[PDB]
């Protein structure tokens, strides 16, 4: 019925100080909102993007919002984008909104242009938390290299990891076109020094070249992006989720989620399947909010025993909810986690 | 196969002084079970030996070269993976 | 005769993992009462249309001559949207009634019993029985009839189709991955589904049993991948992929029209990845009627194609033969003896 | 002279918690009675079926068959009447015994079979049934020798319980639509270690004979057509299942628990006798729910065989020595208590 | 073949210190005899060695790597299926 | 015999008939079903599940004489 913070932090420090156990990370949208460049946040959260789209764009937008809200709660950018692409799947879909089509195709391009111009914010000086994480990555010559998964569309991880030049590999091989490779993902025959970074929700520099229906990464073009959450193309998403699932099956695997809101659906299910398949897997869920705001996380914690969910005020461990011993546990904030990692690095 | 909370197998009995061979592949790195982290066999820690239906408990006494049998040392004087458990009690029905 | 005798020795050779693909071209090859037992895809579309056509012609505006897959998927995607009837009429009732009516007509049209012992399926099953190779000969089926495993049962041939149990047989999944099965046991996978599969309202189950009245799983493509790995489509596709990745040397197809992109892509990927694999896909028509097959043959060298008019071997067009199912069955029976 | 229950229960707990030893079960007609759906039991035992046939079926002509059977044997059961009817149908012009002729007995047998099959074809109640507890127990330990289950029932309750919890099993028939009976795969015995086995020694209601090709198959439960037969005399799966039971009893260190069995059968008792005598390492736990005085055949077998354990509700016969419980006791005989004990020892 | 109540065979004699090798294939737990559950060789249990017409009794004194003979450990250091039995008395005619 | 022929394709049977081939309808059906069975009669010779024709061994004394000749 009661827990103490110090013992939990001591256990986590003991865990992170072992090189035998493979380690990974989840950098969701809650990390960029934790750093301030101007008076406004450097990158707003999903609610910020929804508000910006609402106040920036009108009648057909409100009609679409009403149609989706008729059976769903407060929407996100992913919801409206999926709805738009689903409408684009049907050829004569312009009669649903009485817009005769051919206008949604331009509205989605305008939204993509706005998002891609807004997310390009550049990184501030070398004091960023991501720089500390990158420095911690190469500090120790671990025999199992640390993998990183990010749901962010931006490129803060790239800039931070290149400012302190470190081994890196994201799946694309090449110099001019950087053609996406699938085989080299599957044999996993790479030297242990090379780090692995994988973007589950897609980046902003990804361009669909069409024609031969091939994917390539590189310089970000204007308007042409691949921001798709999942899409339904006839794919990086499926193979990359398979890679995550394969990682979760490794013996004595540790995965830490920072700034993740657990509101996604496929990620939660694959995490639950990985936890149930191998009982030796262990997931550290780190949040910065009241625990009552994560119902799916509560259900997963009450279902899967080897999932540790830690919130600001309460914490549920081993299918038993409790409260901290005299908000506490500031480790949920990205800045505090980065400071913790950089102090444990030395 | 081998479930969690597994350490090794009994390889000698002398009435009330058991000797156990660790089966962990040098993974004494804060083994985790049920949302908490325990340490592989330690001087002051308890171990559990289940016999069919009842569980025999015990307390580790000596860890290292001392727990190795008399002549296993003479055969291989470089292999030290034994602990010496002393039985204490048991749980009934 | 030179081409035929080459594969006879290969089939006679041991340590040969075999697999077959039986598309809609084979059921048409069996004629009952001077008509094919199962009408082709065009015949099925004609029969469905004989018994809403504005949407059909609207799809015709953006697509060539469609097949029942296109109409079924269009109805499903119409149902997906809360109120999508505005595209064609409305009333939110036409799409439903049309969907169950099409399902019922397909169900009643497909469930036809096999004729007597003259069916080529019996010859294929007899040849399967006659071989006791270390590797079981898997069978892949893209049809909806029960003809294949009915013929297998009529000759006492063991097979496993992913379902284990009784009247409410569930869909065991893990035993597919351990792959621990008797050597004499064969494997049967139905890529497009069957007419006896039925989903469960409470949870995604897709249990196989007695054909439900009107309820069936035809062309499973609208489930949002809910409860991942429970969809029989993905597990069958992965089974085919893992079989192709195996260092086998034989794979034979018959009746395939090469009109599916999903199968074509995985076939190309497997043939490119596996150099030792061989594919002997046939064609019961002119070689020029399959543009996709010709493109694949040009791109992939391992694929060997045979047609009535000509044949492509090693990405090089040749010049002037068992595309028909009956001829293939007769040749296989002769080879068995 | 006196046996105390605690040691026997501890021994059973020790036995059931081991994985290397092969295990088995016999679920006779006494198990379905131990669950109540309505105020009446969900499915009556053999006595209930006899009463229903007697009071539901001139009446003198119909009871003449029962009188004829009684003239040679004590109060008959449904099996005796069915066997006599089939024997009568074996002889073409056998209707002169009662002066009934064709379709007077031929249609009576069809009516009896239809009544039995519609009475026993009932769905299981909710997830608190003991069958669910046994199915859950099966999945508890990842055994290397999978548990086989032998039944003498006609219903499909165990199949429903096994499929509800997703327990793979192989009852002999293989196939999806027609499910032809297989004979090679049963005797070659190369099956996955995880897959369980469910043999039916007396057949079920989904077993149908299509004649014509003269082949047995399993499928949907039809109306009227069934294979209820205890033994039959057809020109056979029954011998195959009996051979499977005998072969299992020959395995080294085999254990077989009987619950709800009345031991009134003769073929099963003799087969168990040879199985016990041939292999001295075998073992048979006899769990009954009644006073011991009602099982004379079991008492004789226990007095003849040493490695057979008989545990009644008031007495017990262990190692050829009859005794009495030391304070009815030993409530484990009832199927509900056995299921509760299994689910307790499972976790 | 081998009757019930079978444990192993004698492989070493040192006057009054017998060493026995367990011939049980596996499952050294609850070898049932006469409907009663006895356990395979344990510290406090007795054994019986019949010689033609009289039976020699003994008591187990050591189980495990201790009872293994001198050079059997040298030949293989991972084999431990021996027990050490000390004779106590005999039963005459 | 039908079950054995179906189970064992390598084995062969040399069933004869001391009569006309038409008196054994069951034998003709078995020969048509299973190819491994070889049926020979006075009228003709059914080989490989196919009816043939001539252009002596039915007699059992002749069979014994043939056996003696083969042995000698």
């Amino acid at each position: 019925s009661y827990y103490d913070t110090t013992q939990q932090l001591s256990l986590l420090k003991h865990v992170l100080s072992e090189d035998k156990r493979p380690i990974a990370f989840i950098i969701a949208a809650g990390c960029p909102v934790s750093i301030r460049h101007n008076d406004a946040p450097l990158i707003p959260d999903v609610a910020g993007l929804t508000r910006k789209i609402s106040d920036s764009f009108d009648s057909l937008l409100m009609k679409i919002i009403q149609n989706l809200k008729t059976t769903i709660p407060n929407p996100t950018i992913e919801d409206i984008l999926s709805y738009i692409r689903l409408l684009q799947q049907i050829p004569m879909s312009g009669k649903i909104h009485d817009v005769e089509n051919s206008v949604i195709n331009a509205l989605e391009e305008s939204i993509c242009e706005l998002i891609e111009e807004e997310v390009n914010v550049d990184l501030p000086g070398n004091a960023t938390p991501y720089h500390k994480i990158a420095a911690w990555i190469n500090s120790i010559n671990r025999e199992h290299q640390v993998e990183i998964f990010t749901t962010n569309y931006d490129l803060l991880m790239e800039q931070a990891l290149e400012e302190l030049n470190v081994p890196y590999f994201d799946g694309f091989v090449g110099s001019k076109r950087a053609f996406f490779d699938i085989r080299t993902i599957e044999e996993n025959k790479l030297p242990s020094r090379w780090s692995k970074l994988w973007k589950l929700h897609g980046s902003i520099n990804w361009q669909l070249d069409k024609q031969t229906q091939t994917i390539w990464r590189g310089t970000p073009s204007k308007g042409c992006s691949l921001i798709h959450p999942s899409h339904l193309k006839y794919m990086p998403y499926l193979v990359m989720m398979d890679q995550l699932k394969l990682f979760l099956n490794q013996p004595s695997a540790i995965l830490i989620t920072c700034g993740y809101s657990y509101k996604d659906q496929h990620i939660n299910e694959v995490l639950s399947q990985g936890l149930q398949t191998n009982p030796n897997a262990l997931i550290y869920g780190l949040q910065y909010d009241v625990l009552e705001n994560y119902q799916e996380a509560k259900d997963m914690a009450l279902k899967r025993s080897n999932l540790i969910l830690l919130a600001k005020d309460r914490a549920i461990i081993g299918k038993k909810e409790g409260e901290w011993k005299p908000l506490f546990f500031k480790l949920g904030d990205f800045q505090h986690l980065a400071s913790f990692l950089e102090e444990i690095s030395q | 196969t081998e479930a969690s909370t597994y350490i090794g197998t009994v390889q000698d009995v002398n009435g009330a002084n058991i000797r156990v061979v660790l089966d962990i592949n040098t993974i004494s790195s804060l083994k985790f079970v049920d949302g908490q982290g325990y340490r592989i066999g330690q001087i002051g820690s308890f171990v559990r030996i289940p016999i069919g239906y009842i569980n025999l408990f015990g307390i580790v006494s000596q860890v290292g070269a001392g727990a190795v049998p008399d002549k296993l040392l003479e055969v291989e004087p470089y292999g030290h993976r034994w602990i010496s458990v002393q039985l204490v009690g048991e749980e009934g029905i």
